[PDB]
DNA sequence: TGCCTGGAGACTAGGGAGTAATCCCCTTGGCGGTTAAAAC
DNA sequence: GTTTTAACCGCCAAGGGGATTACTCCCTAGTCTCCAGGCA
């Protein structure tokens, strides 16, 4: 009986956004959670290294954008950068 | 009735590529894992999940290695896989 | 339970089972119906 | 526990080859595959036992195997982390 | 009280991502837009892989995504296959691929 | 042969187990009176 | 005879086998697509040449192994394809 | 009194400690961690330098050049495994 | 050679042992069948 | 196609692990000041 943070509810929300009818099993949800954690670790580590190389003490949107460009392949990287910049613009507009 | 050689092999190829079940018996693998581990440290207990993870990783590794071995066998104009094929695949992969 | 050892008339338990039902089945192997002699059961137990 | 490598059975190696797409298998493939699996298991299990020993534990958890595989370069999904 | 994910329009938690970035020892400081960008990228990748997985599931006349569907989705898409090249999916199986020379 | 190799005496099998001594006495009495015996044990090595 | 002598000569040496100016032109041409008016440090181009030559030598060794496995002395493009396919760079 | 001299090492235990602190490896760095890391780095350097010097002696030279380091790394199996995915500038490859 | 920077010297708050308790759960020899993967 | 056998379940026993969560508490790092010497 202890809290175990997971991306289960968020992955389910995204799945419902994409496929309103399909569902997901426990093993598949565990795989998705592991995938999200792995991609998060990849991007965070690449951003930390980018900040360290340029002698910067902070991780900003630029560092993560460069990390996404470095990690993901072509079309994936382009669409991911588009989504991230849309998100940051909307977040700044909402204040 | 008797199927000509190669037909049953292709049939079981299709069968085992349709499925996702583990292909090695769990108890022999558990004994092998415990036998390998007792050399490194005595009195080590394995969780069932750890043994299942090891089995999944090993089966995936062997399947990929057999794919490379089959590619080696098709190279040099053959169908049978021979130990030289496995050795070449491992050497190109960067092992050994 | 299909063994019909009515030929004997003595049973010696070298060691005793935790379950008396198993010992009872072993006895019934010789005490069953159709057996024409008195049956004696010997149980050997080590002291202390 | 001794001579457990024979637990990797000839039908098992044949099934793994069939999943890999192999049509015909030589008789000497089984010993080579047993050796290769022995080596791979030795490496992964050594790393996992190191991780378990660092935590001052005596039970090898699935997380330790996942960390060992990730260190080897063979990250595995579905078993946590 | 409005969550940062709501402001950014995303489904993934911006606050949780910010906490993980701060506690993960990646830098002395973490920017305000970094969790938003990272959450957006994670949500996009999850959406892509789940769309392909659901498309695979429909082809099998099944409603729920099983790990085999995720493996088929990842391996059939070249970019996701490159992204998850060194990744093994438990109970994922392999793609059906028999070489031409082996066929009768 | 006797100067070349020495085997444990078969007598020492009974000497090392009180159950065996008591069973020897009991079995001799039962054979004298003319009965047949079933010996039940939980272990096959004990059967040997 | 001459092939073995050439192998030994290049095997003992350490100098870069690719000419520097053509490789610099190739590097700049490749980099032109990604960004316009890019300047390169000389050390950067030297590093690129070192990495490229090491990569090519290692690949050729793997392709030679693939050719020997086919009972051939000549290396053929199928050997390069198999070397890259097994290595995983495909 | 220098901390490196206190630990009996030649590598800068102080510099290693500063690098571990400034680097984002952890929010706390123990006292013995820089000493241990400096000792490991010094031992590895001494091993590779001894092998490189032996290679230089075998070539009738007095300076270690990158070729000597390449030969030393590739000849020693353990160091070859440690630096397997590493390319040494102006080092060439092993004779074959 | 002229610095920055690593090294004493004092506080200080908290991370990380100890120490319960506490809950979960089989654990292992020798036995006896009995099928279905192996073996031949 | 025919024969072996070994996974695997059942048993019968008495309590032991062995990882988790809460309390306490005390070394041990971090932070700040000053200084001189290691090094580029």
């Amino acid at each position: 009986k202890t809290r175990k943070e997971s991306y289960a509810i968020y992955v389910y929300k995204v799945l419902k956004q994409v496929h309103p009818d399909t569902g997901i099993s426990s093993k598949a949800m565990s795989i998705m959670n592991s995938f999200v954690n792995d991609v998060f670790e990849r991007i965070a580590g690449e951003a930390s290294r980018l900040a360290h190389y340029n002698k910067r003490s902070t991780i900003t949107s630029r560092e993560i954008q460069t990390a996404v460009r470095l990690l993901l392949p072509g079309e994936l990287a382009k669409h991911a950068v588009s989504e991230g910049t849309k998100a940051v613009t909307k977040y700044t507009s909402a204040k | 009735h008797r199927y000509r050689p190669g037909t049953v092999a292709l049939r079981e190829i299709r069968r085992y590529q349709k499925s996702t079940e583990l292909l090695i018996r769990k108890l022999p693998f558990q004994r092998l894992v415990r036998e390998i581990a007792q050399d490194f440290k005595t009195d080590l207990r394995f969780q069932s999940s750890a043994v299942m993870a090891l089995q999944e990783a090993s089966e995936a590794y062997l399947v990929a290695l057999f794919e490379d071995t089959n590619l080696c066998a098709i190279h040099a104009k053959r169908v049978t896989i021979m130990p030289k094929d496995i050795q070449l695949a491992r050497r190109i992969r960067g092992e050994r | 339970v299909g063994v019909n050892l009515t030929g004997a008339d003595t049973v010696v338990f070298y060691d005793s089972d935790w379950n008396p039902t198993m010992d009872a089945q072993a006895q019934d192997r010789c005490h069953r119906i159709g057996q024409t002699r008195d049956v004696h059961i010997y149980r050997l137990i080590s002291e202390r | 526990l001794r001579d457990n490598i024979q637990g990797i059975t000839k039908p098992a190696i044949r099934r793994l080859a069939r999943r890999g797409g192999v049509k015909r298998i030589s008789g000497l493939i089984y010993e080579e595959t047993r050796g290769v699996l022995k080596v791979f298991l030795e490496n992964v299990i050594r790393d996992a036992v190191t991780y378990t020993e660092h935590a001052k534990r005596k039970t090898v958890t699935a997380m330790d195997v996942v960390y060992a595989l990730k260190r080897q370069g063979r990250t595995l999904y579905g078993f946590g982390g | 009280a409005k969550t940062r994910s709501s402001r950014a329009g995303l489904q993934f938690p911006v606050g949780r991502v910010h906490r993980l970035l701060r506690k993960g020892n990646y830098a002395e400081r973490v920017g305000a837009g970094a969790p938003v960008y990272l959450a957006a990228v994670l949500e996009y990748l999850t959406a892509e892989i789940l769309e392909l997985a659901g498309n695979a599931a429909r082809d099998n006349k099944k409603t729920r995504i099983i790990p085999r569907h995720l493996q088929l989705a990842v391996r059939n898409d070249e970019e996701l296959n490159k992204l998850l090249g060194r990744v093994t999916i438990a109970q994922g199986g392999v793609l059906p691929n028999i070489q031409s020379v082996l066929l009768p | 042969c006797n100067m070349r190799t020495q085997f444990p005496d078969l007598r020492l099998i009974q000497y090392d187990c009180g159950k065996l001594q008591t069973l020897a006495v009991l079995l001799r009495q039962l054979k004298a009176e003319g009965h047949r015996v079933l010996i039940f044990t939980q272990m096959t090595r004990m059967l040997d």
